[PDB]
């Protein structure tokens, strides 16, 4: 299962098994026993507007 | 949210996606490229069928 | 950064001197290159027979 | 691009530049500009840049 998403640059500590901020409870929180992976990085020059 | 292209760092906008596997619970059909060879015979060997 | 050429041409018939005269020198080309020029040399067309 | 301590120069003169798909991009990071306020500069003309 592939799951994607964007999120701001400070928000990304909170995406970690064993946490619980405000994106990680009430937006997507992903179970402790996680037998996965995490993907990240920056898309300024793509999603950003004057 | 707010994203302007003047914004500091922490406030640009990243992009993530996570990946989910299973731990044998249905014949596996996904894994990387395996090169298969011939099929030797009346020998001790180990074996990946 | 500029080298600037001011060019005349004039029929004489003195025979050693410079001519006791007078005669303006318009403009021949500009260059928009910036160098530091110090020396500078002379080309002649010898026969080659 | 060339490091900082060998800084690349080019001399860009003889031409029709339009900065308004300079400024408005929102590639950049930063920007800031000094001689003239930016929405004033395609209204005038130099040379040698
Ligand atoms: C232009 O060239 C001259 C000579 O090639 C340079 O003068 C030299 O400068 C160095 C550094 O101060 C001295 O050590 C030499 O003795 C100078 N030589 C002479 C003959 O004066 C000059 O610096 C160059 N200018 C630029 C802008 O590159």
């Amino acid at each position: 299962y592939a799951d994607s998403f964007v999120i701001r640059g400070d928000e990304v500590r909170q995406i970690a098994p064993g946490q619980t901020g405000k994106i990680a409870d009430y937006n997507y929180k992903l179970p402790d026993d996680f037998t996965g992976c995490v993907i990240a990085w920056n898309s300024n020059n793509l999603d950003s507007k004057v | 949210y707010g994203f302007q292209p003047t914004n500091g760092v922490g406030y640009q906008p990243y992009r993530v996606v996570v990946l989910s596997f299973e731990l044998l619970h249905a014949p596996a059909t996904v894994c990387g490229p395996k090169k298969s060879t011939n099929l030797v015979k009346n020998k001790c060997v180990n074996f990946n069928f | 950064g500029y080298f600037k050429i001011y060019s005349k041409h004039t029929p004489i018939n003195l025979v050693r001197d410079l001519p006791q005269g007078f005669s303006a020198l318009e403009p021949l080309v500009d260059l928009p290159i910036g160098i530091n020029i110090t020396r500078f040399q002379t080309l002649l067309a010898l026969h080659r027979s | 691009f060339a490091s900082v301590y060998a800084w690349n120069r080019k001399r860009i003169s003889n031409c029709v530049a339009d900065y308004s798909v300079l400024y408005n991009s929102a590639s950049f990071s930063t920007f800031k500009c000094y001689g003239v306020s930016p929405t004033k500069l395609n209204d005038l003309c130099f040379t040698n840049v």
